[PDB]
């Protein structure tokens, strides 16, 4: 239970999973050049998990670089750290999938997939125990959504008892490229629900509403949604990359936050938000870190945790602090707001702490929740989905390249059951 | 936000005690299984005190002590004055009483009970008994087997006590009462009295040579309100409370209350729970109790108080529910729990 | 002489092993490198000692342990530690991948996979002993391994070796150091497939343990190593009449007849006194009749429940210090007659007691300061079921919506397999109240 | 109340004080068990490599 493979796929996976790898390897102390230079060996204990060791003692992100065009990943070898990189792992095909679901999962995406699960193999087999699988991707394009999708469907195929972990970018018409973001998220959540142990529900609804809102930008960027999705991304893999009393995986992760098994749409929350380049120094005190991270303003997906009962929540403290502190405050959170936890899950609230806090922070906190309040997310996607489905509006795009209408109400159907248990739970009592 | 449940809907004491507490403005209620509460307000039976004291960050504390029960049950109350050195068969206010299980199972005190009998038989005394378990099933009798009978004819077990055949009866009624008092025992094992007490009067003239029409034998509001005539002459519930007693002393017995009856009451009462104080004490206990408790007593003619019986989860009186359940508040809860005396605490240390 | 073989699996077992091995080298005078100058029988011997360790012919004493995780971190901190050269590599055996907290991983996926080699590696130790006793087995209620593979093992012990005793010091799930939701599932489900199996179990709620480190070492917020070495203390005295001369549970059949007359009700109490800390600079050293009485402070027991509303059918006082009997029975006297505490009519009301003269050792550097004596109480009470009662509660509540069962049932496990030992659970409380309370 | 067997050495002594007097499965069904739960498992992967093939 050590390395990890991790695949970013599309646009919008291989932004986020861009920065990503900037800043774990800002936090693991290695340079673009993949050269180590840091001052704790706490930062090279578990650097396995996500990093190849080569010859000059240099280290390769575990990493497979995955689009059906080649203007981003071109970008990507262009940026700050691309030269990281291992060449070999940039697989892109020319046609583009012209943000259809269909061009990602059934023509396009079929012609380019194998080649991707090449690169797979090889990173795998030379694992000495691969845990699994996370991959970077949004659901309203069609290669994240389409082509991702279809990837981890070969790779449980493949791979079927090693965890399958995702990041995924729900779509919003705040942030929105095309009309049909609604069909390609509901075909994809379809995939996810049968498909993945663990999803992190990055909505960009919400990444917006921080932005706009709580950082004062008046105008966001994809850059400023990355920013958010880049410290969420570091704060939920801590456990994995840094020694620790939990000595996490994602198996345990799975075991105790998953309690049944389509259940598993995570909604992330950070704290403290930050705005980027803005140095602000103020300490924040660990009573200041339990409010904020369990506020709604701090969760990256557009629900409303008090419409919801948390099933299960996983929490990260970073920085030198008291645990002792760290402990009151998580039991006050629980103790004060116990209306808001499963009752029928005791002690569902776990919480870790690590030493080395994020570049730019002196004290922050991460959190995971199962809540099913996330019902509301899906909601959503699906209103918007069923506006248009109700006059097949759009759907020539689909159906010129093999699809027929009742994938598409096979899928609704799939969503709306996923939305049917959540609420189910909200209304168990022990 | 202190935190509570009620896992006894039936409770008239901490049903107040719960209206009360919302009130505070600082008290929220859960659901009757939300385990992360302050105070839980529990159940009769089957109470789990095994779950208690075991919720990281909360200061648990519940209305009941484990262990209380040998008190407030008639079989286990004999058992414990009879086997407690401090208390003693040589026993001054209790009715000498046994214990005797139904012919079905056939340790029981028959043998010892009938023993003591006959010698009230040789020495021309009055032995007229009662037998109670724990207006139901109530036979009084100066005939053994006529009891003896009557206890094997219910499957359960009973006690066989000496009745009170001389008791005082105020006038005008010529009429038998028993007296309730109202004790708080909080987590530090401070033993409360409350002022007020009640006595449960009988309102028909009693009778010495027909035991078994019971109403002017029996004070119990239930069969006051049923089977007697005379329902609420002197009194508005049979009920009298302190002043008006303390006054008809003074008047028709030249004594007072707290000199007459109260010594007696709170040198019983006091003596109870000190004995079993160490059986069920929450000191250094990883949870707390407080409890309520009604102790019910009988004055004979001389102005002997006898304890007939603890009751450990009592009704309040009417009038007093207010009183009482504020300082149940005062004292039990929130001295637990503190926020942003109506009660004689029991003590004494006598050197010898 | 009798050997005995101690076998750590899982997290917790393991580095409690570390714990009570490092406690028992110092115990004996032995160094890290395996030399004890003070024994003359160069090459082996018979003493009391050489129940728990055997000899090289360099002079060696090497325990008779083995270490059995189903991953590597643990163990390998083991393998490059301190007593680095005290254990043979073929007694640290480790697998890849391990139970993800899931008591069926342990039991049925993983376990199956290397059962046998803990088996043969266990007997290489069991073909070194001229007269073997049987096992002391150390492990959690909790953990994947520990719950799980503890059982499997448990199941082959009683096949492979039937005629010997097995003890298990258990830890039982604390949810302030808990790593895991399903601890209440592993916890049933490892208690009912061991329990024929185990012939004395000792129980350490960790939550009893934490809060004896914070109330009474000044421990904000404990660790493994604190927790770790006040449990191998209280490991040391249960297992001292074993390695040391002496007439009082001299072998491990003497733990069941002393303190388990009934084989279901097999779960002894053991209260500790007294934990003093080692930086309080000033301490008034307690006497015999404070640390007897200290025995019946619930804020002493490896679990909290209250004697005081249960039965007891046995009761052994173990004393290491400066203690002679006429001060024992002039605090039993005493303690009798302020204290709650009734026997089973089927029982002698009394105690077994037995003092070593040499008092507690405590690690250079640790929490505990020396004291000048010390007991351990083992008292099969009843008050004991609380702590069932508990865990059942949490696993009644989660198994109602059949929460997480997915993952034992796609392990291979059945969900009636939960039912069963949910039932044995029903059946254990309904003994235990049977015995010790009355209509 | 009664001190017996009491017995001493170099290094401690034992006794007793009394107050008052008194008023398995095989290797082969194991292997079955265990085997049983394989095939379970490998049931339920089939299954799945089936649905995958669809
Ligand atoms: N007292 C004590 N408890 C521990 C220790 N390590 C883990 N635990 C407790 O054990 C439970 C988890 O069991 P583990 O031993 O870690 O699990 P395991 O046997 O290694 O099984 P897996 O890791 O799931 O394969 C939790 O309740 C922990 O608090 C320890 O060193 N000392
Ligand atoms: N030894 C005795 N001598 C004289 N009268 C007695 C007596 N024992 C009981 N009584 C009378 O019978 C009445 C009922 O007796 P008992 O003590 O059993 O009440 P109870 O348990 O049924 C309801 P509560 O808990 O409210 O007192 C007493 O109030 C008293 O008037
Ligand atoms: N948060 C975030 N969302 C993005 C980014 N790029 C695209 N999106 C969203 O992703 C969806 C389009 O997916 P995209 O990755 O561009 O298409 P693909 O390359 O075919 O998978 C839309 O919902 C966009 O709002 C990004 O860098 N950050
Ligand atoms: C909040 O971010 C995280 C917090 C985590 O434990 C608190 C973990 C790992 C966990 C682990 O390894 N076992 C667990 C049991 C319950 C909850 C989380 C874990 C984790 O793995 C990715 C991310
Ligand atoms: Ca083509
Ligand atoms: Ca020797
Ligand atoms: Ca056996
Ligand atoms: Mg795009
Ligand atoms: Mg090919
Ligand atoms: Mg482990």
């Amino acid at each position: 239970m050590r390395e990890i493979v991790h695949i970013q796929a599309g646009q919008c996976g291989n932004q986020i999973g861009a920065k990503f790898w900037e800043v774990i390897s800002d936090e693991h102390g290695i340079d673009p050049t993949g050269s180590y230079h840091g001052d704790s060996d706490l930062q090279l204990e578990r650097i396995n998990v996500y990093y190849n060791e080569a010859t000059g003692n240099k280290y390769v992100p575990r990493a497979i670089l995955v689009d059906l065009e080649p203007g981003t990943m071109d970008s990507v070898r262009s940026g700050p750290f691309g030269q990281i990189f291992r060449p070999d792992n940039f697989v892109f095909g020319q046609s583009g999938a012209g943000n259809n679901w269909a061009k990602g999962h059934y023509t396009e995406g079929a012609e380019l997939v194998d080649s991707v699960l090449d690169v797979v193999r090889k990173e795998s087999e030379s694992c000495d125990c691969l845990q699994g699988f996370q991959l970077t991707h949004s659901l309203g394009g069609g290669t994240g959504s389409g082509m991702g999708t279809l990837l981890i469907s070969k790779i449980r195929e493949e791979y079927p008892d090693r965890i399958m972990n995702t990041f995924s970018v729900m779509p919003s018409p705040k942030v929105s490229d095309t009309v049909v973001e609604p069909y390609n998220a509901t075909l994809s959540v379809h995939q996810l629900v049968e498909n993945t142990d663990e999803t992190y529900c990055i909505d960009n609804e919400a990444l917006y509403d921080i932005c706009f809102r709580t950082l004062k930008l008046t105008t966001p960027t994809y850059g400023d949604l990355n920013h958010l999705v880049s410290a969420t991304m570091s704060g939920v893999t801590t456990c994995l990359r840094f020694p620790g009393q939990l000595n996490a995986d994602l198996r345990k992760l799975a075991v105790n936050m998953v309690p049944f098994p389509r259940l598993h749409f995570f909604m992330p929350g950070f704290a403290p938000l930050t705005s980027r380049g803005s140095q602000q120094y103020r300490a924040l005190t660990v009573p200041e870190l339990t409010q904020q991270m369990f506020d709604s303003k701090n969760m990256m997906a557009a629900c409303d945790p008090r419409h919801g009962r948390y099933l299960t929540v996983a929490a990260i403290f970073r920085g030198r602090m008291s645990m002792k502190e760290v402990d009151e405050q998580m039991l006050n959170v629980q103790n004060k707001n116990s209306s808001y936890f499963v009752e029928w899950i005791p002690n569902n609230v776990k919480t870790a702490v690590c030493d080395i806090p994020p570049r730019g922070l002196k004290m922050s906190a991460t959190f995971i929740g199962n809540s099913t309040a996330i019902q509301e997310l899906f909601k959503r996607i699906s209103e918007q989905f069923t506006a248009m489905f109700r006059r097949k509006a759009f759907l020539h795009w689909y159906t010129g390249e093999g699809m027929d209408e009742m994938e598409f109400t096979e899928a609704e159907s799939n969503m709306n059951d996923l939305v049917s248990e959540y609420q189910q739970y909200q209304d168990a009592t022990a | 936000m202190y935190t509570f449940v009620v896992r006894d809907e039936n409770s008239s004491v901490y049903a107040e005690v719960s209206r009360l507490l919302l009130a505070t403005g600082q008290w929220k209620r859960l659901r009757k299984d939300n385990p992360r509460f302050n105070l839980m307000l529990g159940e009769r039976n089957r109470l789990p005190f095994g779950r208690l004291g075991h919720e990281p960050g909360l200061v648990q504390l519940v209305n009941y002590y484990r262990g209380a029960d040998k008190l407030c049950r008639k079989a286990s109350l004999v058992k414990l004055i009879k086997t407690s050195p401090e208390l003693s068969e040589s026993c001054t206010w209790f009715p000498e009483s046994y214990v005797i299980y139904p012919t079905n199972l056939k340790t029981d005190e028959r043998e010892v009970f009938l023993a003591a009998y006959n010698r009230r038989r040789e020495g021309r005394e009055g032995n007229v008994w009662i037998a109670k378990s724990s207006g139901e099933g109530i036979l009084i009798s100066s005939e053994a087997s006529e009891l003896l009978d009557f206890i094997d004819e219910q499957g359960q077990v009973h006690v066989i006590q000496k009745y009170l055949e001389k008791p005082l009866l105020l006038e005008p009624g010529h009429r038998k009462f028993d007296i309730r008092s109202w004790v708080l025992v909080d987590h530090l094992y401070n033993i409360y009295l409350y002022r007020e007490g009640v006595l449960r009067t009988s309102s028909e003239p009693y009778n010495s040579a027909n035991f078994q029409d019971k109403t002017c034998h029996l004070t119990n509001h239930c069969i006051q309100k049923e089977y007697s005539k005379n329902y609420g002459r002197y009194e508005e519930g049979n009920e009298m409370f302190f002043e008006e007693f303390n006054q008809y002393l003074m008047d028709a017995l030249n004594t007072t209350l707290e000199n007459s009856i109260l010594l007696q009451i709170k040198h019983i009462i006091r003596s109870c729970l000190m004995c079993i104080e160490p059986a069920i004490s929450t000191k250094h206990l990883h949870y707390q109790s407080f409890q309520l408790f009604g102790f019910d007593f009988m004055v004979d003619e001389e102005l002997k108080v006898w304890l007939i019986e603890v009751n450990g989860a009592p009704a309040c009186a009417q009038k007093l529910y207010a009183e009482l359940c504020q300082g149940i508040v005062d004292v039990a809860i929130s001295s637990v729990f503190p926020l942003a005396s109506i009660f004689i605490k029991l003590h004494h240390h006598h050197h010898h | 002489m009798r050997e005995c073989i101690s076998i750590h699996v899982g997290q917790a077992g393991v580095q409690i092993g570390n714990a009570c091995w490092e406690l028992y080298c110092l115990e004996h005078g032995i160094q890290p490198d395996g030399q004890m100058p003070s024994d003359k029988t160069i090459g082996g011997g018979d003493d009391s000692f050489n129940t728990f360790f055997s000899e090289t012919g360099a002079g060696k004493h090497v325990p008779r342990a083995v270490f059995v995780d189903l991953e590597p971190t643990v163990i390998d901190e083991v393998r490059t530690g301190t007593y680095r050269q005290l254990f043979h590599p073929e007694q640290l055996i480790t697998g890849k991948e391990d139970a993800a907290n899931n008591y069926a991983r342990g039991h049925y996926t993983i376990g199956k996979e290397i059962i046998d080699l803990v088996l043969d590696r266990i007997r290489k130790l069991a073909d070194q002993c001229t007269g073997l006793q049987g096992f002391l087995v150390f492990h959690s209620f909790g953990g994947g391994t520990g719950s799980g593979f503890t059982s499997l093992l448990m199941e082959r012990l009683s096949v492979d070796y039937g005629k010997k005793s097995k003890l298990e010091f258990s830890i039982y799930p604390a949810p302030q150091v808990s790593t895991a939701v399903v601890e209440p599932y592993n916890s049933i489900l490892t208690t009912h497939t061991t329990l024929e199996h185990s012939d004395c179990a000792f129980m350490v709620d960790n939550e009893a343990i934490y809060d004896i480190c914070r109330r009474n070492l000044d421990i904000e917020r404990p660790t493994y190593t604190n927790l770790n070495r006040l449990i191998s203390q209280i490991v040391s005295s249960i297992t001292a009449s074993l390695r040391f001369d002496g007439a009082l549970n001299v072998d491990l059949t003497e733990f069941q007849t002393n303190l388990v007359p009934y084989p279901r009700i097999h779960f002894p109490l053991a209260t500790y006194a007294p934990v003093i800390s080692a930086e309080k600079a000033y301490h008034e050293q307690l006497s015999v009749a404070e640390i007897t009485n200290a025995c019946f402070e619930p804020a002493n027991q490896m679990v909290k429940c209250d004697p005081r509303h249960g039965k007891y059918m046995a009761c052994c006082l173990l004393y290491r210090g400066d203690v002679v009997p006429k001060d024992v029975n002039a605090a039993i006297a005493t303690i009798k007659t302020k204290r709650s505490i009734q026997f089973v009519d089927w029982c002698p009301t009394g105690f077994k007691v037995g003092i070593n003269y040499q008092p507690p050792t405590v690690v250079p550097g640790g929490d505990l300061a020396k004291v000048q004596r010390a007991v351990c109480m083992l008292s099969n009470t009843t008050a004991i079921a609380e702590a069932w009662a508990r865990l059942d509660h949490k696993f009644d509540l989660m198994y109602a919506k059949r929460a997480f069962v997915h993952w034992y049932v796609g392990e291979g496990m059945e969900e009636g397999e939960f039912s069963e030992a949910r039932e044995d659970m029903a059946a254990l409380e309904k003994d235990y109240e049977e015995v010790g309370v009355d209509s | 109340m009664e001190v017996i067997e009491l017995n001493k050495c170099t290094s401690g002594q034992s006794f007793e004080v009394i107050l008052k007097p008194p008023s398995d499965p095989s290797l082969e069904e194991i292997q079955k068990k265990l085997e049983a739960a394989e095939e379970r498992r490998k049931y339920q992967e089939a299954e799945l490599l089936k649905h995958l093939a669809e």
